[PDB]
């Protein structure tokens, strides 16, 4: 999962003035511009909180595949907080799903692509 | 025809439509049921760690 | 007017019973939560009852 994260954060990075205050950038400086301030902001966590792996697991999948596109920059981190309530309470079956084969060669299993996409799709859907 | 169509497919839609409004509460409901139904169940898990470091 | 006001009906209640599901699984929440209170405070003082009979 991580992977895509640290190539778009990259990429981002290299990208730093552009998004600052050029104003005359397409749809593929300024794409990478929004997604990497995506997962910066994705970064961004509290003191005392820790996340287990296969919280992080779910946040970088759905993050990392374009269900998050939409989401406005500043609401990111409540997007995700709410996620994670969404995820303890309605699908804790999700969870165990995810940290069962967190191990396995080829993790997006599609038992595990299936019933995390469609939580995914559930909340994006239930919530905003 | 074409009123004929529009007209029908206007009822249709509102029938369609409280078709997947009671699959939407009824989703709602069953999300609400199992929350709390676990909600409680991790207060009672919380609960029991809670007199276990206690002993 | 037809198509359009058949696409505005069918949007706006779709809205209307989204809105009312979030209604109904915020107060199932609430519910929830406030009964977890409950719990957890009365772990906490069953804990401390019990921390003082074993000092």
């Amino acid at each position: 999962v991580a992977g895509k994260l640290k190539g778009e954060l990259a990429q981002f990075r290299d990208l730093a003035a552009f998004a600052q205050f050029a104003s005359d950038l397409d749809a593929t400086t300024k794409a990478q511009i929004e997604r990497g301030q995506r997962l910066q902001e994705l970064l961004k966590q509290p003191q005392y909180q820790p996340l287990p792996v296969e919280d992080q697991v779910a946040v970088l999948y759905a993050a990392t595949n374009n269900y998050l596109d939409d989401v406005p920059v500043p609401l990111i981190t409540k997007w995700r907080d709410d996620f994670l309530a969404f995820l303890r309470t309605a699908h804790p079956e999700v969870r165990k799903l995810i940290y069962d084969n967190r191990l396995d060669r080829k993790f997006p299993t599609p038992e595990v692509k299936e019933a995390l996409e469609a939580a995914i799709k559930e909340f994006k859907a239930t919530s905003n | 025809e074409q009123l004929a169509n529009a007209r029908r497919d206007y009822e249709a839609e509102i029938a369609r439509a409280r078709q997947e409004a009671a699959k939407i509460v009824a989703q709602a409901q069953e999300r609400a049921k199992q929350q709390e139904a676990e909600i409680i169940a991790q207060a009672r898990r919380e609960a029991e760690r809670l007199k276990e470091e206690a002993r």
